[PDB]
């Protein structure tokens, strides 16, 4: 059974563009448009891997890394943050709430996709 | 004395942020088609191809404020006149930003209180800019998720001049920055204004157009109703 | 008293000028494509395709100067380290410039007079940033007409630590501004300077980086004959 | 048959997007990389329609535009200035030297196109 990933960002644009790169490899993507629906959806089923944004209205990316580090379930669900929050102390505290990989916008979209296979072996 | 200077480095800040956000897309977009030719059908094709040109005109929209930044301070700012139709004139405004509007389902109507046509000697370029930066704000500065959205031109004659009315059921401008807004740079550092892109020189630019045609502008506004942008202009000859 | 202000409204223009030359190709090209499918074999397809791409990263280019900038501004620039072959790193460099160096006549050499690997304890990101704008520099700078143009690495160590070397055929830097081209902003603006892409933080930024290492960096040039860079920077562990 | 285009601009990625869509409606093409470079070949032919830029180095297209309004045959030939030149006096000035049409860059192609057929038919 193919790979099932959760693609959480506030631009359509962005993750029309992200979710096709992901479905060209097989995967199945689940859209959510803030942190909030992110985590509604998280309670219907549990993905292989999770593709974050920060800075979204609603509910922000470093909220939802908090939270899914406090759940027993989600602990182990592998986030991949990619932001146009290139900064310095930005990355560290992404990766200090459980993030595994901190990838900036403008972004190669098959280095995002060597770093989405790297986590799914 | 002069905080222009730290005004002026935030402005290259949010220059790079209005940056940022179509070269992301325009990077990513065009590497995709590259590598993935045979995954494409036609319609996706041509519809990645559009927001490659969607992405690009609104890095010529940047350019062309970092262009009109330098002749405001250049004092070389220009307007030139012909006989213009008001009325079709801002029908090509609210046509030109239909496409944008609906992608925040935001509908864009035309009122004139006056029987077309409207006939005044100014700038039908300049003026149409103007049009488009406050229908732009309009949309922008929609409420997020909302009923029945809109943004209203109202044509009128009003104290010997023409009265163009830009209303919205936005989200409103809270009344300790009523008048600011039209500083350079200027931008209200809201919460609901997060991710919404913006360099604070689109009206300091409506404003400079709309004098040098010897008019005025100003905005009521509550906060969660609305706003009216007012544009006032003689008719001239 | 603060010419600061004058000097970053003409950085404004020179962003200007650097976003409007890659945001025409892309605009041109990309609607080109859109409205010429049918007339496109598949090499010119992905020929303008590749323009898209290489443009929109002279945009990444400006982008990224830009956050620097902010970065400078803040004194917020900060490098680290880690143990680091120098000469895969220069390599590395040398590799990201070459199709960008024969798109002007230019090749790139890297000489050794020290045998590989050079370990240094270095931020391998800025260094070779900081090779890059050098190595960009000696391709932007190269004689017009004239041919068998290069810019050259040379790698040595000396005075405790290594010395980095980047030499080209360039027009040349006169005595009177050999001391100020490390400035934010400044740049020679000679006649042979006229269509050159340019913002002036580049060797800003070089400076600051290479400084953050503990080293410094000057540049010996005589107009005509070339400019040779010299980077300093000590090896620690 | 088929109407002549002389193409005079220093940047090679600009010529060629405008030389492939000169030649989508079948018009040959004439490159100059500069304004002297431009004019040695207005010794061999003469073309139906000039397109020109402003800014290159070598000679620039204002002199470019007054030695045509200078020399008999070269009087009628049409030529579009398109140029990076946004400013109102450049526009004023390549007019005053018998430019037909100025365009700005970035351009569209098929305004750009639209404007050459109007100068041809
Ligand atoms: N229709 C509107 N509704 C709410 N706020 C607005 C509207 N138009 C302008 N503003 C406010 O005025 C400020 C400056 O606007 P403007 O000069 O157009 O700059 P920009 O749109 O580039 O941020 C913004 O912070 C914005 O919040
Ligand atoms: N290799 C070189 N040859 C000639 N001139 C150079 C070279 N490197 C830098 N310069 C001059 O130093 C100035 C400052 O350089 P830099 O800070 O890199 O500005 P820019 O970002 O415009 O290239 C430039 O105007 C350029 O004229
Ligand atoms: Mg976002
Ligand atoms: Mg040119």
């Amino acid at each position: 059974m193919s790979k099932k990933v959760l693609l959480v960002d506030d631009s359509a644009v962005l993750r029309k563009i992200v979710s096709f790169n992901l479905k060209k490899e097989g995967y199945e993507v689940i859209e959510a448009e803030n942190g909030q629906i992110a985590l509604e959806k998280l309670s219907e089923f549990t993905p292989d891997l999770i593709v974050l944004d920060i800075m979204m209205p609603v509910m922000d990316g470093f909220t939802v890394l908090k939270k899914l580090q406090e759940k027993e379930e989600w602990k182990r669900i592998p986030v991949i943050v990619l932001t146009a929050k290139g900064g310095e102390e930005d990355e560290s505290l992404a990766l200090s709430l459980g993030a595994r990989k901190v990838m900036r916008k403008p972004f190669s979209p098959s280095q995002f996709i060597e770093e989405v296979k790297h986590l799914l072996n | 004395l002069k905080r222009i200077d730290r005004m002026k480095t935030e402005f290259i800040a949010n220059i790079s942020h209005e940056l940022r956000t179509p070269l992301t897309a325009i990077k990513a977009y065009a590497e995709t088609i590259y590598n993935s030719l045979g995954e494409l059908d036609l319609s996706t094709l041509k519809e990645f191809l559009e927001v490659i040109i969607d992405q690009s005109n609104h890095l010529e929209n940047l350019l062309n404020e970092l262009l009109d930044f330098s002749r405001l301070e250049r004092k070389s700012l220009q307007i030139n006149r012909e006989k213009v139709d008001l009325c079709d004139l801002v029908e090509s405004a609210v046509n030109a930003i239909k496409e944008f509007a609906s992608s925040h389902n935001v509908n864009v109507l035309f009122e004139s209180n006056v029987p077309c046509p409207v006939e005044a000697y100014i700038d039908p370029t300049r003026i149409r800019q103007v049009l488009l930066n406050l229908l732009n704000n309009g949309v922008k500065y929609s409420k997020k998720d909302a009923p029945d959205k809109y943004v209203k031109v109202i044509l009128d004659e009003k104290d010997g001049g023409v009265l163009i009315i830009v209303e919205d059921n936005g989200i409103g401008i809270p009344d300790h920055a009523k008048d600011r807004i039209f500083e350079q740079f200027y931008r209200v550092d809201s919460s609901l204004t997060y991710e919404v892109p913006g360099t604070g020189l689109g009206l300091a630019i409506t404003k400079e157009i709309v004098e040098l045609h010897g008019g005025r502008i100003w905005v009521e506004s509550e906060v969660g109703k609305g706003s009216r942008f007012f544009v006032w202009i003689p008719k001239d000859r």
